RNA sequence: GCGACCCCAGGUCAGGCGGGACUACCCGCUGAGUUUAAGCAUAUAAAUAAGCGGAGGAGAAGAAACUUACAAGGAUUCCCCUAGUAACGGCGAGCGAACCGGGAGCAGCCCAGCUUGAGAAUCGGGCGGCUGUGCCGUCCGAAUUGUAGUCUGGAGAGGCGU
RNA sequence: CGAGGCGCCUCAACGAGUCGGGUUGUUUGGGAAUGCAGCCCAAAUCGGGCGGUAGACUCCGUCCAAGGCUAAAU
RNA sequence: UCCGACUUUGUGAA
């Protein structure tokens, strides 16, 4: 038979945000970088990073 | 996003939250804006007094850019002029075509000193704000 | 220059001249079939500004239409459908009598090429146009600069797509800008571009 | 319909899903301009990538009365009034509108000295070894002869914000700028009427 | 040829821009009679003669019925202002005829 | 009777052109109803489906008998905006563009008309030659009821000089 | 290895059963009528077509139809 | 389908 609701072509694949909060986004994210604690709470080996 | 939707809590709940009596069905009422004057007549009323009969008369092929006119408040001058013009005034003189505006309106409370504004069109209350300043307006075209 | 005595004189379709040159000829068509070629055009002067040339491959056909209203071709009369269709007499063709006459020339005349037509007589139950045609396998229209636009593919049966003269006049193409933008392209890719929902990825 | 809600107006009673138009080809079409762009750029080398040289003018309606910007091309009098014939201007880099007319002087100059300042800076190439036309530079201009890329002459849209000072005499004043504007109008009003009475 | 009162209500109300004389264009002497067209138009007249509602306007203007001419070229051609002028070229070729 | 032309007829005459196929896009015609209006006839569905034709790699459109009302712009096409707006509509249900402005991309040309008369200066075909998508020669024909050239309104012809 | 451009000065030809008008049908957002079509009438050259309310008159702005071709962005 | 107007539609006598 057919799908219920069969999926189409145009569903919102893509997303808006604001450039603003995307700049925020990136400055929030490289702040993040520079505490060892939270790099290690990611995974990141750095127990001989000078 | 379909897992915070509630037909998700509603998962083995007969009805899907439409009733027993009054159930899920296609188009009771009619469709769309159907029955507005015949049993949609109380809710045309309460929330959209006016939405039905003609008033005015017509305008074929109304330009909208004929009637293009950006106004401006009095109250908002005095921040077109620069600092280093304010320190220098004398009167500073405004053009507020060059911000995008039509006519000054005079609205709000302008500052005790005299200011020049040169616009196409002014109100009566705004020339006399201005005036009552020190101030003078130059008409522009 | 004498083409310009004879337009001015066609000018003047009631006057006992052009009554008398006019009913003898209208006369003559009537005995003849509804597609005819002739050696010469009747209005050579009218035909000069159409494009004709008295050149080896340029041809012209008489062509006899029927006057008169589109009657609905339904078996009876009868129409199955709401009252706003039920009309079969007073309907009208929405193309004109002069390109159904080169469309009748194009269809019998496969080989040639419809350049345009000029109107020549009418009684009352009959349209006579004259249709220019070119054969653009003859030299003469392939070494010319001037016609040789014919000879190339996207001109084939021009009088089918409405692209001869009277196909722009039915078309709504003889006027510009407001009363007339809604045939540019075409009236029903206007009707598309109108249709259409703009999806954007970014929305 | 149950609530406070706006009257709905869905303009979706037609066959609107046979003509539906995504954009996913969006990022396909900027690389397929932009491919286009450095071919039209490698086929015409030295001459601008731009396009021609574009006039300036007002934009009509008085929505836009006071924005300039690029117009077609240049008019016949002010292709006359620079010593550029008209059949040369295209060949060079200069737009042609027949269609344009100068009503105004300021319009018109400033269209003449943009062509002066055109001309000032176009390196002409001949069209063979010998230099027997007249319109062609010498070896040392084609010798450093580059390609020029964006907008070469500007238009500045609106005139540039200039607060001033000024001493606010005692005319300046007392001009009664909103009854100015009255009488005016009504000078426009009565004019017809006016007009009646004169005649008879 | 004026330039406007720089207000933007009013008479003139524009922008003060010193205009300038328009120089001649071809498509300004469209419609004008030359010569030799004019030559060829009068030959054919007199060898085609008039059409029946011409002449049945001209017999109106012998008459003196000249508001009665204006209906019936109005009925025949359609338009006032093509009424008044063919109504003109009727009384031009009684005015020639008269000499 | 010999002739000139006009109109027409017949040719397995010499050389050529056409018909059909394909469906995504494009051009032309023709043309419903289900449906919505909580009934239904105008309206809507829809200038859509079906039906009959015509092309191409794109097609169509295209260089103002255009806009506007401005300090005015300046072919076509497409996108954004205009705008769910002006308008239309048992002014109900509903329907519904364009100008300005910003982009992509830009390009304008050819004829007929008066315009050789100190010379149809034009074109096609057969045959021959060659340096061969053509050029030349010769012979026939087309064409004066007009081929070529000049000219197209932005002009242009003619007259006088760089 | 003549023609064109430019400076100056008397002719200057431009498309007809077509435009346009009436009516009838259809179509449009186009409303005293948006385009198209049939039929009837039927042009002009100090003229013709427009300026989104039908009419007359006076000014103003703007174009020059009824022949043909035309890449690109789609 | 009947009926009228225009068109086909011209010419000359009282
Ligand atoms: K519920
Ligand atoms: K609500
Ligand atoms: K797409
Ligand atoms: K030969
Ligand atoms: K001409
Ligand atoms: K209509
Ligand atoms: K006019
Ligand atoms: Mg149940
Ligand atoms: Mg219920
Ligand atoms: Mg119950
Ligand atoms: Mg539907
Ligand atoms: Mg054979
Ligand atoms: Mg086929
Ligand atoms: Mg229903
Ligand atoms: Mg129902
Ligand atoms: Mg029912
Ligand atoms: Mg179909
Ligand atoms: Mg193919
Ligand atoms: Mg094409
Ligand atoms: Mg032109
Ligand atoms: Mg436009
Ligand atoms: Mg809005
Ligand atoms: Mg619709
Ligand atoms: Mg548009
Ligand atoms: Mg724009
Ligand atoms: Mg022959
Ligand atoms: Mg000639
Ligand atoms: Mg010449
Ligand atoms: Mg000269
Ligand atoms: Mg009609
Ligand atoms: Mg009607
Ligand atoms: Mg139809
Ligand atoms: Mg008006
Ligand atoms: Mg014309
Ligand atoms: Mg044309
Ligand atoms: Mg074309
Ligand atoms: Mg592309």
């Amino acid at each position: 038979g057919r799908m219920f609701a069969p999926t189409k072509t145009w569903r919102k694949w893509h997303r808006r945000v604001n450039v603003h909060l995307r700049r925020v986004a990136v400055a929030s994210a490289l702040a993040a970088t520079s505490v060892p604690s939270l790099v290690l709470a990611r995974g990141h080996r750095i127990e001989t990073v000078p | 996003t379909t897992r915070f939707k509630k037909n998700r809590k509603k998962r083995g709940h007969v009805s899907a939250g439409h009733g027993r009596v009054g159930k899920h069905r296609k188009h009771p009422g009619g469709r769309g804006n159907a029955g507005g004057m015949h049993h949609h007549r109380i809710l045309f009323d309460k929330y959209h007094p006016g939405y039905f009969g003609k008033v005015g008369m017509r305008y074929f092929h109304k330009l909208s850019n004929r009637f293009y006119t950006p106004t401006v408040n009095v109250e908002r001058l005095w921040s077109m002029v620069p600092s280093e013009k304010a320190a220098e005034a004398k009167a500073p003189v405004v053009d507020v075509s060059q911000f995008g505006y039509f006519k000054v309106l005079g609205k709000g409370m302008l500052p005790e000193k005299p200011i020049v504004v040169k616009a196409k069109l002014i109100s009566k209350i705004a020339e006399k704000k201005i005036k009552a300043a020190g101030g003078a307006v130059v008409l522009v075209a | 220059g004498a083409y310009k005595f004879v337009s001015e004189l066609w000018r003047r379709k009631q006057s006992d001249v052009m009554r008398f040159v006019q009913r003898v000829r209208c006369w003559e068509y009537r005995q003849q079939p509804a597609i005819v070629r002739i050696t010469r055009p009747t209005r050579p002067d009218r035909a000069r500004r159409l494009g004709f040339k008295a050149k080896q491959g340029y041809v012209v056909y008489r062509i006899r239409v029927r006057r008169g209203g589109r009657k609905r071709p339904v078996p009876k009369g009868i129409v199955y459908g709401k009252p706003k269709h039920q009309g079969i007499t007073q309907l009208k063709f929405q193309r004109n009598k002069r390109s159904v006459a080169e469309e009748r020339a194009g269809r019998r005349l496969g080989g040639l090429r419809v350049l345009n037509s000029y109107w020549v007589n009418e009684d009352s139950t009959y349209k006579y146009f004259e249709v220019i045609l070119v054969d653009v396998a003859h030299s003469a229209v392939r070494n010319d600069p001037r016609i040789n636009w014919l000879c190339k593919p996207v001109h084939k049966h021009r009088e089918l797509r409405g692209l001869t003269s009277a196909g722009k006049k039915f078309r709504g193409l003889r006027g510009k800008g407001h009363r007339h933008h809604k045939n540019r392209p075409s009236r029903r890719a206007t009707w598309k571009r109108n249709q259409t929902v703009s999806l954007r990825r970014y929305r | 319909v149950k609530h406070n809600n706006v009257i709905p107006n869905g303009h979706f009673k037609k066959h609107w899903q046979n003509y539906v138009k995504t954009w996913f080809n969006q990022p396909a079409r900027k690389q397929r301009r932009r491919i286009a762009r450095q071919k039209n750029a490698v086929k015409i080398f030295p001459r601008p990538t731009s396009g021609p040289l574009r006039p300036i003018v007002q934009c009509q309606t008085r929505k836009y009365n006071m924005k300039a910007r690029a117009g077609r091309g240049f008019t016949l009098e002010e292709l006359k009034s620079a010593g550029i014939p008209k059949k040369l201007a295209p060949t060079i880099g200069i737009s042609v509108d027949h269609r344009r007319k100068n009503r105004s002087l300021e319009g018109m100059q400033s269209n003449i000295q943009r062509l002066k300042t055109y001309k000032a800076k176009l390196v002409i190439f001949p069209r063979r070894a010998r230099k027997v036309k007249a319109g062609d530079s010498t070896p040392e201009e084609l010798a450093n002869a580059t390609q020029v890329q964006g907008d070469y002459m500007p238009i500045a849209r609106g005139e540039k914000r200039s607060v001033e000072v000024v001493k606010v005499t005692e005319e300046m004043k007392e001009f009664k700028a909103y009854g100015k504007l009255r009488v005016e109008r009504m000078n426009q009003r009565q004019l017809g009427a006016r007009q009646k009475k004169a005649a008879e | 040829s004026q330039p406007k009162s720089g207000l933007f209500v009013g008479i003139n109300k524009g922008h003060v821009v010193t205009k300038r004389e328009l120089p001649p264009r071809p498509s300004d002497r469209k419609g004008k009679g030359t010569k030799r067209v004019h030559f060829v138009r009068n030959l054919i007249r007199e060898v085609a003669g008039f059409a029946p509602y011409e002449k049945r306007i001209t017999e109106l203007l012998k008459v003196g019925k000249d508001k009665r001419a204006l209906k019936v070229a109005k009925r025949k051609l359609g338009t006032h202002k093509r009424a008044k002028k063919k109504r003109e070229e009727m009384s031009s070729v009684l005015r020639k005829m008269r000499s």
